[PDB]
């Protein structure tokens, strides 16, 4: 399908290569790694409790739809006893082979 | 999208030396080797052949890019009409050259084929119009050039691979 | 009050999970 | 550079479902499908009474898929103790740009009748079946013609014998025949 | 299941009462009712059974060269079972979480 | 039969997603709850 439908469009050599791909271990070679990488971020969560007790705490809110490899996590400061201080709500997305 | 090429306005020394100086300026801007391509041309009394990026060839006297197959599909047609439509005169000049990428773009300069030929350059874009901004890049490259003259008032829209017809204009410069 | 609210939320979530598992205990139709 | 083979045939009208049932479980994995085509046969001649193979019969299904024509003509000699065979080619084209260039080059049409049918993926080969439909200009054979199409480079052409094995499968009301 | 039902009916009618009724009138040496029915079922029933058997034999005959007449042959019914396994493991994990919650409260 | 078992997993898959949905809600319902603890 893709091979024949290539003709109608002057696809770059990148797309020509992307017509096919690798498989097997390589996929898992990333996937599991990605998994444990999230685990590292997990530490950050409890590290919050370690980094700040009387100091400003940290709220956690993870995604409700996570793709095969990639995903994202919303994290805001959430200063105690106040809600009008929401001036730092940073968003990160995780990466399998590379860092977040 | 597919911006049209331009004639080599810069002519003050050897064409090879001129292309070398242009590539040196491009490298001074900062790019990387993205491979080398070519642009073929074969006229038949007037179907003008062409090839660019790249697993597909093109040939059209006057049409809106009827090419969607490899050269084999077309070369077989030419070989079949060896006396019907085979009007292959003196082989039309064909250019070639490397291609670099400053940033999120692509640049390509041409070369002479028989020796008294041009060494024009070609650039494209990534939008779908917008001919004003893309000119600024060339302003950093050379002086006043690139009239463009695309198939305006069509967006038959966005000129997909139709710039090869504009390439025929470069072949007109002989 | 905070501990009471936390316990109430925990009990609500527990009841929700209980209901959820109980309704689809036999999700499989037949074999 | 390439050639094609054919062992086409035909079968009765009532005797299709029992036939295609067997044809499905011959060399296809699963999920039988079909296709509605559109005939755009052209004509390019006027100097030697020998036109080209401009039967650009292409599907009228969901867009995106490009219409095109294939080369099929001038049956060359050879095929010692074998079935039909012809050195041929294929050529894809842009959407409706092919007809545009054909009309700009001064060509005419050849047919206006469409024959939808079914397909079935063989191994190194392929099989198809279709039936002509009687329609007017703005809209016939009453017989589903079938065929065993396979295209490949020169090679050894030994697989034609394997094609003959498929002839063994098409025993009940199917056979092979040439055209003259 | 038309062919299966036809084969079942043919099997049930193979050992019909015709083979057992050929020894009924010969025992009736004291009175001669509709006894003539014991004559028409001598060979006509067997002839019809043989005709039906030959007809059933002359079916499509799918098996010609290799392994035709497939039909299961295929996909992720296996992965459907794996999905049922996912459901079971999710059940187990939910039960474990409920037990952990109960232990915590 | 395949089609049949297709449904057998299809709705099931949806159910799992539904579970996720519920779980997600529960997830969120606890996240704010995690904020309250001033340890």
């Amino acid at each position: 399908k893709r091979m024949r439908l290539s003709g109608p469009q002057a696809f770059d050599k990148n797309e020509i290569n992307s017509i096919q791909s690798t498989e097997g271990l390589l996929e898992k070679i990333i996937k599991q790694a990605k998994h444990i990488f999230l685990r590292s971020r997990t530490a950050a969560t409890i590290d919050s409790l370690a980094s700040r007790i009387e100091d400003p705490q940290i709220q956690a809110h993870w995604s409700n739809i996570n793709d095969v490899y990639e995903s994202s996590v919303k994290v805001l400061i959430t200063s105690q006893g106040y809600e009008q201080i929401c001036k730092s709500i940073q968003l990160q997305l995780n990466i399998g082979v590379e860092q977040v | 999208v597919t911006c049209v090429s331009q004639m080599p306005v810069a002519e003050g020394k050897s064409l090879q030396q001129t292309v070398e100086l242009l590539t040196k300026k491009l490298e001074m801007l900062g790019a990387e080797k993205q491979g080398t391509f070519c642009v073929d041309c074969e006229t038949y009394h007037g179907k003008l052949m062409y090839v660019m990026h790249y697993p597909l060839s093109c040939f059209a006297l006057f049409e809106n890019g009827p090419c969607l197959i490899a050269d084999t599909n077309f070369d077989v047609l030419m070989v079949k009409l060896k006396g019907f439509f085979q009007s292959a005169k003196a082989s039309k000049i064909e250019t070639r050259g490397t291609r670099y990428q400053y940033c999120d773009f692509l640049v390509k300069v041409g070369t002479v084929t028989m020796g008294p030929s041009a060494r024009g350059i070609s650039v494209e874009v990534e939008y779908g119009d917008c001919w004003s901004l893309l000119l600024e890049f060339l302003q950093s490259f050379l002086g006043s050039h690139a009239p463009g003259a695309p198939t305006v008032f069509g967006n038959a829209v966005y000129g997909p691979a139709d710039t090869m017809i504009q390439y025929m204009e470069l072949f007109n410069k002989i | 009050s905070e501990l009471q609210r936390k316990d109430a939320l925990v009990q609500k979530h527990l009841t929700k999970l209980r209901h959820w598992q109980q309704v689809l205990e036999d999700i499989n139709v037949q074999h | 550079n390439m050639m094609e083979y054919l062992l086409q045939g035909s079968v009765l009208d009532h005797s299709l479902e029992s036939l295609i049932h067997r044809l499905r479980g011959l060399c296809d994995n699963m999920e039988p499908e079909t296709f509605l085509d559109h005939e755009m046969v052209f004509l390019l001649k006027g100097q030697q009474a020998s036109p080209f193979v401009l039967r650009a019969r292409r599907s009228m299904d969901r867009a995106g898929a490009p219409w095109h024509l294939r080369y099929l003509g001038q049956p060359e000699m050879g095929d010692k103790n074998r079935h039909a065979l012809v050195r041929n080619c294929v050529d894809i084209a842009t959407s409706e740009n092919l007809t545009d260039f054909l009309m700009e080059m001064g060509f005419r049409m050849d047919h206006e009748f469409v024959a939808k049918g079914h397909l079935f993926r063989k191994g190194i080969m392929k099989v198809v079946v279709y039936k002509i439909f009687r329609i007017l200009v703005p809209g016939l054979s009453l017989s589903y013609l079938v065929e065993l199409s396979v295209v490949a480079p020169a090679g050894q052409d030994m697989v034609s014998d394997d094609m003959r094995n498929f002839a063994e499968q098409l025993k009940p009301l199917v056979h092979l025949e040439k055209i003259d | 299941n038309e062919r299966l039902r036809a084969l079942e009916d043919i099997e049930r009618e193979i050992g019909a009462i015709l083979q057992n009724a050929g020894t009924a009138i010969l025992e009736l040496s004291k009175e001669k009712r509709l006894l003539d029915r014991q004559a028409a079922a001598f060979t006509t029933s067997v002839q019809h059974v043989e005709a039906e058997l030959s007809a059933q034999i002359r079916y499509l005959t799918q098996v010609a060269t290799g392994q035709p007449h497939e039909g299961s042959s295929y996909s992720s019914r296996k992965d459907c079972q794996m999905a049922l396994k996912r459901v079971d493991y999710a059940r187990l994990k939910i039960s474990d979480v409920a037990r952990t919650c109960e232990q915590m409260l | 039969r395949n089609q049949q078992l297709r449904a057998l997993q299809e709705e099931c898959d949806r159910k799992l997603i539904t579970l996720r949905d519920e779980v997600s809600i529960d997830l969120y319902e606890l996240e704010e709850e995690y904020y309250s603890s001033s340890s």
